[PDB]
């Protein structure tokens, strides 16, 4: 069926946004969508009908981030040792917010509160299902959020 | 309002939104719309 296509097509730029916005490495946020295409699309069949495709998807592509991370964590530790950490955000197109610089302040946060406060303050879901995507209380991602929003501020220097 | 978290009169949620807009302003990469039409192709002779 055309439907689980089409469907994909509807939630592919915002997931794309979500992994660039996760990454710490510019060159690497393209593939991460990729190989989360692939994966969704061989199990698309597992996907419980009624329930949050998106939160769905975004689970699976934050699962291989972090998957990512880790295997990467240990080539650094068993060669150099050093983590490279890389920002480039062609300049806004439509407005005038500095992307360079509030992604650059996205990576100052932790892991946690940087994935809570896109998947709340941008990614569009609710507590509960960004709790689900994190794996944890919806106690925990208000506080990330709180956290992550002052740090924000601080960072940004807004006082809003 | 405390129980406000994101604050919905406030910049910073202002400039989450802008951001996530920004960067879907970008063009989706043609091999990412290759690989979803390959993967349907592959759907299609099963």
């Amino acid at each position: 069926v055309k439907d689980f296509k089409q469907e994909l097509l509807l939630v592919l730029p915002a997931l794309r946004a979500f992994a660039i916005s996760l990454s710490s490495k510019h060159d690497k946020a393209e593939d991460l969508v990729q190989d989360t295409l692939m994966k969704a699309w061989a199990k698309q069949d597992s996907f419980e009908m009624g329930s949050n495709l998106k939160a769905w998807l975004f689970t699976i592509l934050r699962n291989e981030f972090y998957s990512q991370m880790r295997k990467r964590g240990r080539e650094v530790q068993d060669s150099d040792g050093v983590f490279i950490e890389s920002v480039a955000i062609h300049p806004a197109q439509y407005g005038s917010l500095d992307l360079q610089d509030f992604k650059k302040a996205l990576n100052m946060l932790s892991a946690d509160q940087r994935e809570a406060i896109i998947l709340i303050g941008a990614s569009g879901f609710s507590y509960e299902d960004a709790a689900a995507i994190c794996g944890c209380a919806i106690g925990t991602i208000k506080s990330r959020v709180s956290r992550a929003r002052n740090r924000l501020q601080e960072l940004l220097k807004v006082d809003r | 309002f405390g129980d406000d978290l994101l604050g919905v009169n406030s910049e910073i949620a202002r400039k989450l939104r802008q951001f996530y807009l920004e960067i879907q302003e970008e063009a989706l990469p043609a091999r990412l719309l290759e690989l979803l039409e390959r993967l349907e192709q592959a759907e299609r002779f099963g």
